[PDB]
RNA sequence: GCCUGGCGGCCGUAGCGCGGUGGUCCCACCUGACCCCAUGCCGAACUCAGAAGUGAAACGCCGUAGCGCCGAUGGUAGUGUGGGGUCUCCCCAUGCGAGAGUAGGGAACUGCCAGGCA
RNA sequence: ACUUACCAACCCGAUGCAAACUGCGAAUACCGGAGAAUGUUAUCACGGGAGACACACGGCGGGUGCUAACGUCCGUC
RNA sequence: UCCUCCUAAAGAGUAACGGAGGAGCACGAAGGUUGGCUAAUCCUGGUCGGACAUCAGGAGGUUAGUGCAAUGGCAUAAGCCAGCUUGACUGCGAGCGUGACGGCGCGAGCAGGUGCGAAAGCAGGUCAUAGUGAUCCGGUGGUUCUGAAUGGAAGGGCCAUC
RNA sequence: UGGGGUAUCGCCAAGCGGUAAGGCACCGGAUUCUGAUUCCGGCAUUCCGAGGUUCGAAUCCUCGUACCCCAGCCA
RNA sequence: UAGUCCGGAUUGGAGUCUGCAACUCGACUCCAUGAAGUCGGAAUCGCUAGUAAUCGUGGAUCAGAAUGCCACGGUGAAUAC
RNA sequence: GCGCGGAUAGCUCAGUCGGUAGAGCAGGGGAUUGAAAAUCCCCGUGUCCUUGGUUCGAUUCCGAGUCCGCGCA
C-alpha cells in the first residue's frame, strides 16, 4: 500500500472533484489505462490492480502506476456521536477525474496489455478505458 | 485540542484609486510594507500608510523589484 | 623590502618570460599571508589564548586578533561568538619582511625537514601550510614554552590557476620537495 | 565591487532627498578628479555644474584631486548657483564619508554662501 | 599600523653558521646567532640520502 | 514577571517622578535618566532605580 | 557625429553566460603614507599626497540566442445571469474568459549636464 | 588495498497532488468618480413606540458527517 | 481571555466539542541617531583538528537572520558591528481606522525642552501583529481647588501612581 | 480510550540542566586443609529509542515503545 | 633530599665468545634510552648466637648458558617478663 | 468475524536500525578418580510453523496461509 512518508498536516478538509485530469496521455510506456469515470481510489485498490497486473502479464513487462493517494480519509468509530473532533485517518485515496492514466505498461504485446488491463480494472470502482501512446 | 483564533484585525485597502482623501487619513491598514509609501503618503508604526497631504490616491509600480507604492495627487 | 625588490627585478621578469603574458600587471603577486593559530583548548582557558596571542605578536610584528565562533557547534564545546582562535594578517612591508624570515631561516630550523608539499594548494594558488611548532621562529624563547602551539600561514596570492602559484612561490626558492 | 557598495551607501540619502523633494548638491570624488553638480528636485535635471575637469578650474590649480582642487570646485558651484538663483540646497555626499575633500568641498560651498 | 599596542619591531642582524650575516627585522630585540640558513642547509643532500636506501 | 516596577525621581526640587521597570537582579546598578521636567520644563537627570 | 563620466526615467524584449575590443582625455587598477583619517590585527577597506606602469582584473562598448525574459491567434479551464439533466457532477443560451503551451520577438530604449576627439 | 545481482543523496529530463504551496490568475463582488432614464426620498440624521435575538427548507460555495440524514455549522440568494 | 495561519466563497466580517500553533513576557540596550557591513550551505587547501570549532580561496545567492508562535514584511535593510546618547520626552493634536458601547489603534503638524548628525533630517520605544483586567474600596507623592461659625486641620477633589 | 507514574550499572534502587551516589553481586588478593563467613582492594551504567530548545540534556519539551496505578459512569 | 649523580627495567645500535648452527631461543660487553618504584591493604614468614641481618668467594650439572642449589668465609646484632 | 499473545536445538525459553543462529538442561568427547558421582574444558546436520516476495544477503522486512492460546457488544 503507497501512502506518503511524511506529511505536513495530518487531517485534509474534503474538498470535491471537479473538472478534468492533467495526466492524460501515455508518458512513460506504451499502454495505459486510463480513467473515464470520476470516483476516488484507495490505495488498496491500486494494489489489488497492480497484483492484478503483474500476475497477469508475467514478470516481464514495466508497469508504471501513475496515481500516488496522497489524501488522508478520516472515519469515525462505531457509536460515536456527531462532535467532538475531527474523526481518524483511515486511508489514503488519490482522487480521479476523467482522463487520468491509471496505469501504464511496456514490453508486452498488446494483447497481453488488454488482458492485464481487464484483469486489473475489475478492481478499481471506476469505469476504466484502454489507451495506447499516442506520437504528438 | 484545538479550538482558538484571534480576532480579526480589519486589515487592508481603506481607500482605493482615484479616491478623495483628507490629510491625515489611512489608506492602507496592513502588516508588512506589502504596499510602500510614496509622495505624501506617511507609513505609521504598524506599517499604516496615511494620507500625509489632501488628495487622490495613486496606487503606482515602481522601482527595479516591482514594489506597490501608494501616492497622493495634489487635489 | 628584500624579497619585495628581488620580486620587482627577477620574479616579474622570470614570470614574464616562462608564461606568455602581455601585461606587466597580468603577473602573480602575493597579495597577503594570514597567520592563524585557531587554539580551540581556550574553551576552559583564558590565559591559554593569552599566551596563543602573544606567541602570534612575537612570530609576526602585529597584535592578533582575537576571532570568535562563527556557529555554535556541540561536538567541540562551543557556543556562538566565544573566543576561540587569533590571526594575523600581513600584508604589505610586513608581509615580505615576514615572508622573508619564513623562507629564509624559519623553514630550515623546522624538526625532520623534508621540504614543503606542492599539493597544497587550494585551486586558485593560494599557499597554505602549517608549522608544528612555535620553537621553529628564533622570536619565540624555548625557555619560555608551556604549551607546544603550531599554527598555519597561509600566502594569498593574486594567480588565477595553483600552477601559476607554483611558478610565483617557486621563484622565491621556497622548497617544495 | 567598490562601486556597487559605494552605491548602495548612497542610496538612503538619495531616496530621503527625492523623498522631501530638496535641491540637492551630488558631489563625486576620483582619485584624481572631483566632481560637483547641483540637481533639481526631480532629479532629472541639473542646473549647475563645476568640476577639475573643466579648464576654467584645472589651469588654475597644481594638482585636479586634493583638498585645494575640491575646495575650488565648492567655490565654483556655490558662485555659479547663487548666479542662478539657487539659494538652499541639500548636500548629497553620494556615498563618501564626509570628510576629506568632499568635506573641503562643502565647507568650501558653505563659505561662499550655499545654504545648507 | 596603530600605535603602541604592537610589539616592537626593530631591525637586527642575523648570522649563522654558514657564514652568512643577515640583517633583518624581527621584533626578537637581540641579535641572532643560527646554524641553518635557506643557504647551506642539507635539503637537496637530504633528499639524495633519503631516497638512497634500498 | 521578574522585573519589577521602579520609580525614576527628579533630581530637581520637584515630587515628579517617571515609573518603569527594571530587572532587579540582572542589573542592581541604580538608573540614571536625564529625563524632562515638566514642572522645572527642563531635562534634569532622573534617579532611583527602586 | 563618436567616446567617457555624473544624476535620472524605465525595471529582465533591460538579466545571465560565451567571444572580441578600449585607454589622448575619462575611468579603473596603481605609487607612497610621516601628516587629515582608519583597522576589535593589517593603509585590504576608509582616508590623504600623487602619476611612474598597465588596461590583467574591473568597467564600458561591440558581437553571439546556450539559458533566463516577453509573447500573440486559436482552443481549453473557470465563471456572472437565465434555463435543463441521468443532478457528490455536468449540459444549454448568453456575457466575460484565463494559466500552461505554440508561432514568434528578443541580447534594450531614453532625458539633463559635463569633459575628450573629429 | 581487491570484487559486487543491493540501496541511494545532489544535479538533469519527463509525470502527478495540496485548506494551512504560489515565479501566474479570471468571472463575480466591493470601494471611489462621471453621465442618462426611471423610482410616491426609495437615502441620511435626530426624536416617540416597538417587536425580535428557538428559525425552517430550497439553489449556489464550503466545514463536519460516510460528498449519510427531513443531520449539524457557516457564507449568499 | 489574548496572538498567527487555514476554513473564509480574490474588500471587510463570518460558525462548529473544525484543522494547526503560540502568549500571560523580555530589553536601560535588544531603545534613539550617526558611520559602516552582508547571510545559510557546500567544495578546495591548511598544525594539533575530528562529520562539524579557527584561517584562506571559490561556488552560491538570503535556501540566512529577525529576543520568543505563525503570517505578512525587510538589502535604502526591519539583519549584523561600532561612536555618542535618553525622544522608552511633557502639553496638545487636523484627520482617519475600528468596535453596540466601555474601549482600542494610526497620526502629519503646533508649543516647550533634548539626543544624534557637518547638514538635509531622524527620534513621543522596540520590523508589525500577543505579553492582559473595568468600577468600587483603599495606599503613597505633589497641588490651599474645597475645607459646614471663623483661622487652621481632618476628610474630599485634581494630577501622578500602586 | 483518557489521566497519572516508571524506565539510570548483572539486580534492587538515588540523582538538583555544567559532576552519575548506595547496597547486593562480579573481578583480584588475603584468611582457611578446602568451601562458606570474614578482611583488603577494584570495576561499573555517556542514563528506554527518536526529534527539538539550550553554549551545554540523565535532567527541559514533544513523539514512540514497554510495564504499573486510577477511571471508563446514569441510563 | 631531588624521582635526584637513587633505581635499573625496557628498547635502538654496535660487538665478543661457545657451538654445524644464538630467528623462534644464549651468555657477556660498549654507546644510547632511562619505566615502575618514595617502604608495600587484608594477611603472612624466618630467626635464640657467630644466630638473624648483611658482604663477597667457590663448586656440581655444563661446549656455552644461575637471581636456583650445595658449600665457604668477613662484619655482626636485638630480645626472651 | 474483529483485537491480541504464541510456533527458534531432544526439553524449557532469550533474541529490533536485516550481517556467518544463542543460553540452561539433556546428549557426546576429554581432564580428574582406585572407580564413579561431582567439578572443569570442548562439541549443534535447528528447512527459526508453511509459502511466496523485497535485498548482495531474511529468524528478523512486506503479502497470503496452517496450528495453539487470550478477549469481545
Ligand atoms: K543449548
Ligand atoms: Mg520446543
Ligand atoms: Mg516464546
Amino acid at each position: 500500500m503507497l501512502q506518503p512518508k511524511r506529511t505536513k498536516f495530518r487531517k485534509m478538509h474534503k474538498g470535491r472533484n471537479r473538472g478534468l485530469a492533467q495526466g492524460t496521455d501515455v508518458s512513460f510506456g506504451s499502454f495505459g489505462l486510463k480513467a473515464v469515470g470520476r470516483g476516488r481510489l484507495t490505495a488498496r485498490q491500486i494494489e489489488a490492480a497492480r497484483r492484478a497486473m503483474t500476475r497477469a502479464v508475467k514478470r516481464q513487462g514495466k508497469i508504471w502506476i501513475r496515481v500516488f493517494p496522497d489524501k488522508p480519509i478520516t472515519e469515525k468509530p462505531l457509536a460515536v456521536r456527531m462532535g467532538k473532533g475531527k474523526g481518524n485517518v483511515e486511508y489514503w485515496v488519490a482522487l480521479i477525474q476523467p482522463g487520468k492514466v491509471l496505469y501504464e505498461m511496456d514490453g508486452v504485446p498488446e494483447e497481453l496489455a488488454r488482458e492485464a488491463f481487464k484483469l486489473a480494472a475489475a478492481k478499481l470502482p471506476i469505469k476504466t478505458t484502454f489507451v495506447t501512446k499516442t506520437v504528438m | 485540542r484545538n479550538g482558538r483564533d484571534s480576532e480579526a484585525k480589519r486589515l487592508g485597502v481603506k481607500r482605493f484609486g482615484g479616491e478623495s482623501v483628507l490629510a491625515g487619513s489611512i489608506i492602507v491598514r496592513q502588516r508588512g510594507t506589502k504596499f510602500h509609501a510614496g509622495a505624501n503618503v506617511g507609513c505609521g508604526r504598524d506599517h499604516t500608510l496615511f494620507a500625509k497631504a489632501d488628495g487622490k490616491v495613486k496606487f503606482e509600480v515602481k522601482g527595479p523589484k516591482n514594489r506597490k507604492f501608494i501616492s497622493i495627487e495634489a487635489e | 623590502a628584500k624579497l619585495h625588490d628581488y620580486y620587482k627585478d627577477e620574479v616579474v621578469k622570470k614570470l614574464m618570460t616562462e608564461f606568455n603574458y602581455n601585461s606587466v600587471m597580468q603577473v602573480p603577486r602575493v597579495e597577503k599571508i594570514t597567520l592563524n593559530m585557531g587554539v580551540g583548548e581556550a574553551i576552559a582557558d583564558k590565559k591559554l589564548l593569552d599566551n596563543a596571542a602573544a606567541d602570534l605578536a612575537a612570530i609576526s610584528g602585529q597584535k592578533p586578533l582575537i576571532t570568535k565562533a562563527r556557529k555554535s557547534v556541540a561536538g567541540f564545546k562551543i557556543r556562538q561568538g566565544y573566543p576561540i582562535g587569533c590571526k594575523v594578517t600581513l600584508r604589505g612591508e610586513r608581509m615580505w619582511e615576514f615572508f622573508e624570515r619564513l623562507i629564509t631561516i624559519a623553514v630550515p630550523r623546522i624538526r625532520d625537514f623534508r621540504g614543503l608539499s606542492a599539493k597544497s594548494f587550494d585551486g586558485r594558488g593560494n599557499y597554505s601550510m602549517g608549522v608544528r611548532e612555535q620553537i621553529i621562529f628564533p622570536e619565540i624563547d624555548y625557555d619560555k614554552v608551556d604549551r607546544v602551539r603550531g599554527l598555519d600561514i597561509t600566502i594569498t596570492t593574486t594567480a588565477k590557476s595553483d600552477e601559476e602559484g607554483r611558478a610565483l612561490l617557486a621563484a622565491f626558492d621556497f622548497p617544495f620537495r | 565591487d567598490k562601486k556597487s557598495a559605494r552605491i548602495r551607501r548612497a542610496t538612503r540619502a538619495r531616496r530621503k532627498l527625492q523623498e522631501l523633494g530638496a535641491t540637492r548638491l551630488v558631489v563625486h570624488r576620483t582619485p584624481r578628479h572631483i566632481y560637483a553638480q547641483v540637481i533639481a528636485p526631480n532629479g532629472s535635471e541639473v542646473l549647475v555644474a563645476a568640476s577639475t575637469v573643466e579648464k576654467a578650474i584645472a589651469e588654475q590649480l597644481k594638482y585636479t584631486g586634493n583638498k585645494d582642487a575640491a575646495a575650488a570646485v565648492g567655490k565654483a558651484v556655490a558662485e555659479r548657483a547663487l548666479e542662478k538663483g539657487i539659494k538652499d540646497v541639500s548636500f548629497d555626499r553620494s556615498g563618501f564619508q564626509y570628510h576629506g575633500r568632499v568635506q573641503a568641498l562643502a565647507d568650501a560651498a558653505r563659505e561662499a554662501g550655499l545654504q545648507f | 599600523m596603530k600605535k603602541d599596542i604592537h610589539p616592537k619591531y626593530e631591525e637586527i642582524t642575523a648570522s649563522c653558521s654558514c657564514g652568512n650575516v643577515m640583517k633583518i627585522r624581527s621584533t626578537v630585540g637581540h641579535d641572532l646567532n643560527l646554524d641553518v640558513c635557506s643557504k647551506c642547509h642539507p635539503f637537496f643532500t637530504g633528499k639524495q640520502r633519503d631516497v638512497a636506501t634500498g | 514577571g521578574i522585573r519589577e516596577k521602579i520609580k525614576l525621581v527628579s533630581s530637581a526640587g520637584t515630587g515628579h517622578f517617571y515609573t518603569t521597570t527594571k530587572n532587579k537582579r540582572t542589573k542592581p546598578e541604580k538608573l540614571e535618566l536625564k529625563k524632562f521636567d515638566p514642572v522645572v520644563r527642563q531635562h534634569v537627570i532622573y534617579k532611583e532605580a527602586k
